[PDB]
Formats: structure tokens, sequence, C-alpha cells
């Protein structure tokens, strides 16, 4: 069993009469009825509720999870879920993407660094004479404790509300392969350790959604290894799991993440889809950004590519 | 809140220093609390020795290499410092310090002198005061500069002027 | 081991003037730094915590600045009571001090008057920098009239048995 899901926002081409029926008719991809963005096969809830966050620069609902009001978040989340997915019977894939911060304190690097600072800054204002060891310990503790609370409670509420859906957080489990610090395709060792201690998340989720977006600034081999390493990590997690069988459906993009004017070549599609399939993923989801099909020219050009390259590649390796 | 350091006063090279800090208006069980031991030889800088948190977590100055032990007894409401292998360079006034939230509390300090010298009253000859032990000597003129004393043959020497 | 270097070792000023004493860290310590005043002592006294936050009941003339490796302590419009010693103390893990700084009260240049210790009193001179030669134990007082004094004692028992003084007033001893 292997199912590919269409999550490209081709609703944006409907105003020009481009409905993309061949996606399921010719290519066997699971597609919402009438190519609705949300429907019985798939539905993404982007940034629902009021997750605590730092929006570029203001603190929404506490800034960091350990200052957040859970009740307020859940109120608004319910409103959004009901708005976005009105049909109680929803059986499809439900993707939640909040993208504010990682539940592992350590993994809030780089752009996410402010979540570490503010966490630490609060502790220092209370205990000005604590040393860095104590402060770091306390900030980590508080952050991970309420960060889990916010992710776990939202998932629980989601399942309670739409109990037949297959829910997952976008991009989890993380892996961080092919970084300046982790130059192999293998996932970073400490992150694999940290993934094992996040059973609370992976036991509750129905579907793991690792993001396997390719980069142009990589070799042909590394693009395969980038994808292999992330699908391995998610498979390793899923096969250790006790509550249910967990689906691995990696998030896949037909653009190069760092070369957005360029569509994946025939060679990368074959090679990367063959790796996702051969490792035994249960399928994958094709994603796209609204910005790349916001003109009639771009819709017809995207459709040319679907029918000349993307569509055939899925059909001949997968379905 | 008040802190009182207590100690031997004087001891001989090679012996163990045992200093006790005693607390009033404050419990050492209170979460987020830390106590430090600091010292200052006369006419010189401050030196941090050790630190302990309410949950028995400890920090030590690796300079002391490491002849120090810090500990506490919550039920006695006291903190202790042991220093093994004292030599004359451990001569100083020793302070314990408490940190809770934004506030900082210091004791009055306990003077510790490390030497072999037998106790000795001074000869008055600012006035020249020669070969006495231990400190301090009071000098006034008719009911309530007098120069700081200095060690000669392990006995203090000093003078004053009117 | 994190080391703290304060500069300058001494700093002279008048009442009303503004000064900035400095404290540099060997490695980075984010903002884990305190400032302390010590008068002649009297035990030390908290001035600034978290590098920039003013301690309770301390005038606004004091203020702390910087982060990581370079910190400073500014004192505006100096009041007479402000003269004394000053220390920074990091607490990133260990919590070791800097060597400190003695804030001096600026005074008119005065020469030392000598009474021989044989004992020698080089009394009431400014500035503190002095030198003594015989023809020995050397001791010094803190800044008082705002002047310094020194003793020098040349011990020789009755069987066995001049005091020159160089200073930035005159080129010769005496």
């Amino acid at each position: 069993e292997f199912n590919v899901y269409w999550n490209v926002p081709t609703f944006m081409c409907h105003k020009y009469g481009l409905r993309f029926e061949e996606v399921s008719e010719k290519y066997g991809i699971l597609q919402n009825w009438m190519d609705k963005f949300r429907g019985e096969e798939i539905a993404i809830l982007y940034d629902p509720g009021m997750f605590p966050a730092l929006l570029k620069v203001v603190a929404r609902n506490g800034g960091v999870p350990q200052l957040g009001n859970l009740t307020k978040h859940l109120q608004v989340f319910r409103d959004h879920l009901i708005n976005q997915i009105p049909d109680k019977s929803f059986p499809g894939v439900g993707v939640i993407d909040f993208e504010s911060w990682r539940p592992i304190f350590r993994q809030n690097w780089a752009s996410l660094q402010p979540y570490k600072k503010l966490s630490v800054e609060v502790v220092r204002r209370e205990h000005p004479f604590w040393d860095d060891q104590r402060v770091e310990q306390e900030a980590k503790r508080r952050f991970e404790k309420y960060g889990q609370l916010f992710m776990e409670e939202t998932l629980k509420a989601a399942k309670r509300m739409r109990p037949a859906a297959n829910w997952g957080y976008y991009a989890y489990p993380y892996c961080y392969n092919l970084t300046p610090n982790q130059p192999s395709a293998q996932c970073e060792a400490t992150t694999m350790q940290e993934n094992d201690k996040m059973s609370w998340l992976f036991e509750s989720e129905d579907v793991l959604l690792p993001s396997v977006y390719l980069r142009w600034n990589l070799t042909s081999g590394e693009r395969v290894g980038l994808v292999g390493g992330r699908v391995k990590e998610a498979l390793r997690i899923a096969r250790q799991m006790t509550t249910s069988r967990k689906k691995v459906l990696p998030y896949y993009w037909y653009k190069y993440q760092d070369r957005r004017d360029t569509d994946l070549s025939r060679a990368d599609l074959e090679a990367t889809l063959r790796k996702i399939t051969d490792l035994g993923a249960d399928g994958f989801i094709i994603w796209g950004s609204s910005d790349d099909i916001n003109t009639k020219a771009k819709c017809l050009q995207f459709r040319e590519y679907l029918n000349n390259e993307l569509g055939p590649a899925v059909k001949r390796i997968a379905l | 809140v008040t802190l009182k350091e207590s100690g031997p006063g004087i001891l001989q090279p090679s012996q163990t220093l045992s200093l006790t800090c005693s607390f009033s208006g404050f419990s050492l069980s209170t979460s987020g609390m830390g106590v430090s031991w600091i010292r200052q030889p006369s006419g010189k800088g401050l030196e941090w020795l050790a630190h302990i948190y309410w949950d028995d977590d400890k920090r030590y100055n690796p300079s002391l290499k490491s002849r120090l032990t810090i500990s506490k007894d919550t039920s006695r409401n006291q903190v202790f410092l042991k220093i093994t292998s004292v030599d004359t360079a451990d001569t100083a006034t020793y302070y314990c310090t408490l940190y809770y939230g934004s506030v900082d509390y210091w004791g009055q300090g306990t003077s510790v002198t490390v030497s072999s010298a037998k106790t000795t009253p001074p000869s008055v000859y600012g006035c020249l005061v020669k070969g006495y032990f231990p400190e301090p000597v009071t000098v006034t003129w008719n009911s309530g500069h007098t120069f700081p004393a200095v060690l000669q043959s392990d006995l203090y020497t000093l003078s004053s002027s009117v | 081991d994190i080391q703290m270097t304060q500069s300058p070792a001494s700093l002279s000023a008048s009442v009303g003037e503004t000064v900035t004493i400095t404290c540099r860290a060997s490695e980075n310590i984010y903002s884990y730094l305190t400032w302390y005043q010590q008068k002649q002592g009297k035990s030390p006294q908290l001035l600034v915590y978290n590098a920039k936050t003013l301690a309770e009941g301390v005038p606004s003339r004091f203020s702390g600045s910087g982060s990581g490796t370079q910190f400073s302590l500014k004192i505006s419009s100096l009041q007479p009571e402000d003269f004394g010693n000053y220390y920074c103390q990091h607490h990133y893990g260990t919590r070791t001090f800097g060597g400190g700084t003695r804030l001096e009260i600026k005074r008119a240049d005065a020469a030392p008057t000598v009474s021989i210790f044989v004992v020698c009193f080089l009394n009431n001179f400014y500035p503190k920098d002095i030198n003594v030669k015989w023809k020995v134990l050397n001791s010094w007082t803190d800044q008082d009239d705002s002047t310094y004094s020194m003793s020098s004692t040349l011990t020789l028992t009755k069987d066995e048995y001049t005091c020159e003084a160089t200073h930035k007033t005159s080129t010769s001893p005496i």
C-alpha cells in the first residue's frame, strides 16, 4: 500500500478554469473532491489557535510556551478547526503546522534563538545571582514542560474533535542532516536521542510528516541521501511505536527550496521517489506554494510540468 | 535577615579551618537560595571560595586546588566551610554571603590568622610597637597616623605619629 | 577558568566629575556580572546586578553597561562618599572577582615632610607614588587632608648599630 497526496494549492488556478482533474484521473494521486484545498483526503491547518510565539517583533500569548495561556489557545484552535474542517466525519490526513518553536529547547537555533533568550531572560530577572548552569537548567525545564503541554493538548483536542482523521505535525521528526555541523546524510546523533524521548508526541500522532525538500546546492547523491536519512529516521521512530501502526508520509516539494524558479529535474524525481518507496514509506504528500501559481502564465506552466514530468514520475514509480 | 560567621580565630600551618555561618530571619531550605564564602586579606582584594545552592549543588574556586569543602545543615540552619592544609596565605577575614532574588546579604566577617607564633604583648618604644602577636593593637595619644602593621619573624611591627 | 581584569588599578577625581572604571572578562559571560562598592571599614556593598540593573536604594548617578566580555561602571557627578574601592564579580559558573579599583580624591600636589628617629616618617605627601632609600620594612596608609604617609624602619640590634625620599615634586631626594 502506497498513497500519494496532492496538497498543491491549485484552487488558485480555478479562476482561470484550470481544475487539475488529471492529478487523480490520469496519475492516481489522492485529490480532494473538486480540487478543494481542504476536503475528505487532506486538510492543513496553518498556525491555528493562538500558539505562544514571537512574530517579527511581538510576543503573542506569552511569547514562549511557559508564559502561555492554554485555555485561550484551545478556545481559538477549536474555532479555527470548526471553520476550516466543518465536517465532523473528516477521515483524511490532518496536518497541523505551527512552526513557532521546537519542543526541544536545544533545537531552537538560529532564527529560533530568541525563544532561548527570552526563556533565559525571564529566569535571570527572577534569580539575578544564579549561575549559567542553573539558569539554563531551569529555562530548559520550564520550556520543555509547557512546550510539550501545548503540542500534546492541541493534538488531543484535534483527535477528540475529528476522531477519524489521521493527524500529524508538519516536519516532525526533525533530523538536521547535511548541515555545516552534520555533513553526512545521517541524522544528527543527539536529535535521534531527543526523538526517542519524544514518544509523547509520536505515540499520539497518527502520521509522521518529515519535510524532504531538496536543495539545488547539493550533489545528485546528497539529494538522495538528504531524503533517505529523513525517511529512515521517521521509519525508525514509527516501528518502535506501541499505540498504533504509524504512517510515514514525507512532505515533498516539486521546487528546489533554494532555487524556487526551478522545478525538480526528471533525474531527481526518479531517484528520490525510488528512495522514499524502497525504504517503505507509506506514500508522500506533494506540496506547493501559492506564490508559484499566482498568474495564469504560471498555472499553465505548472500544468505543463505536471503533465510532462511530475505526473508520469509518480505514476511509473509508486502507483 | 542576619548572618554571623564564626571560626577558630587563630590556628597553625597544616591544620583544618572550620568556619560556620549562622542565619537569622531566614531558612536555608527556601527554594532558589544560594550562599557563598568569600575572603579578604588586609589591604588586598576579595577572593571567592565556594558556593552552595538550596539543593546541595556546589561550586568551587579551582584556584583552591581543592582544599575546600562547602556544606549545609537545613535543620541547624547553618553553612560550613572546611579548608585543609592551611598556610599563612590563607590568613584573612572570611565572609559568608546570601543571595535570594535581587537582594544580597553579608555577614560582619570573622578574622582568621594562620601562624605558628605564640601570643605576645607588645613593647611600646611617635611610638614604635615591635614584635607582638596577634593583631590588633590600639594606639592613642594622652587619653584620645598609625601605620598598618607588617610581619617580621612572624611577629607584627608597627608605629604611629602625632 | 574564567579570569576578570579590572582597569584602572587607581583613578583620581574631584567631587562633581564623572568616571568610568572598566572590567574585562577572559571568556564570554553574557550578562552574569555584579558591581560592588567597598568603603574603608565596612563590608562590600551591591551596586549593580544582571550587568545593568541598579541595586535597591542606589543613586542614579551610578550605572552599568555592556555585555559578554567588556563591561563598565559609570559614576556621574561624584559625591564625596563615592571615593573608595570598587569590584566586579562574574558568576557564569565559578564567581571570581576582579582585582578592584581605588577611586582617589584628587588633591593639590604636596611634598613629604620627613622625621628620622631607626624609624622614618615620610608624612603627608601627594600623589601616593614614593620611594625611600637608607644610608627594612616599608608600610603605607590609605588616603586620609587627602594625603598619604609612609613609615620605613631599619632594624639593627645595639651591637651592629640617613633616609632619602624620591617624589614627583622635586628632582632630588630629600
